[PDB]
């Protein structure tokens, strides 16, 4: 039993280590990130989450990047500046992966890009997986 | 402590069917098969000894 | 804020951490 | 209601456009490929599918590349060479994706690469999605 899982749960690159690709999520009703490390890290690497709105010139092209806001849960406290962020700990081994997702949608496009671009940033890869088709 | 370190699963017993494509009035051909599987459970419930 | 869920490794122990046994007690 | 889809259906990069990355399918019981274009194509691009055995000197590392053999279906025929291959046609638009997978597992690692490396191959991206885990 092997399935064509790509039909129902497609995945798209979001950060290949040198460039960031906006990923459209309008046609799907869930999504989540997946982080992988290809080499041992030397320090913590934080990531920033953005989102885009449809461009005025063309409704099929994204606009400038906006920053996702924070949404506190019933336990815990809000972020210092109230904006979502992701931090990959130094303990991550080359042979393991991490996964996390945002509680809310906001715009129809999403993206992720590191706070700083350096030799330690190229040692990571990020991918986005959709889970449901509404069309 | 087996019964928690490893599990064994069976799906159906062996079945035997006659094959109409190779059979004649002078011959016969039989087909058979079965299904089963197994998966490890707890990794902390066992140990292994080796020479060193 | 996001809570990252992670798994130990792709392999249970890609290089299994075999360990010597406790040394013999005494004479 | 969003979900952490990255926990149950992790996705991994396979061909970012300039390099091929082995993907370990050992820990999961299904998988599939997803192809996406980032710029217009000029001619059909064929892809080769491989699999790797465990390396001899170290089980942590994949071995050499081996082609995946074909498996004919009930009412069908085998390929001319007997090996598995995938072809991305010309009509693929930049806003669509294609998904397909092999019927059998073979080795524990998997890989994919273009038959020839040129200006056309760099315009395609490949990602691997995997179903529930087994450990």
């Amino acid at each position: 039993m092997n399935f064509n899982v790509g039909v129902d749960f497609p995945s798209f690159i979001a950060w290949d280590g040198t460039t960031s690709f906006p990923v459209k999520i309008d046609g799907f009703n869930q999504f989540g990130f997946t982080f992988k490390v290809i080499e041992e890290l030397t320090a913590d690497v934080p990531f920033n989450i953005f989102y885009h709105e449809a461009s005025e010139a063309d409704p099929c092209v994204p606009g400038p990047a906006i920053r996702v806001p924070d949404v506190p849960f019933c336990d815990g406290v809000a972020t210092a500046d109230g904006l979502a962020t992701v931090v990959i700990p130094e303990a991550v081994a080359v042979d393991s992966f991490c996964a996390g997702s945002v509680p809310c949608f906001n715009g129809p496009w999403i993206s992720i890009a590191p706070v700083t671009v350096n030799a330690d940033s190229a040692k990571v890869q990020v991918t986005v997986t959709m889970k449901g088709a509404t069309r | 402590a087996w019964k928690t370190a490893y599990y064994a699963v069976e799906k159906r017993p062996m079945f035997f069917e006659q094959y109409e494509g190779g059979s004649s009035a002078w011959c016969v051909k039989y087909q058979f098969g079965a299904e089963d599987g197994g998966f490890v459970g707890c990794c902390e419930h066992g140990r292994v000894l080796r020479i060193g | 804020m996001v809570s990252l869920d992670c798994r130990n490794t792709c392999a249970p122990a890609p290089a299994s951490r075999l360990v010597q046994p406790p040394c013999f007690v005494c004479r």
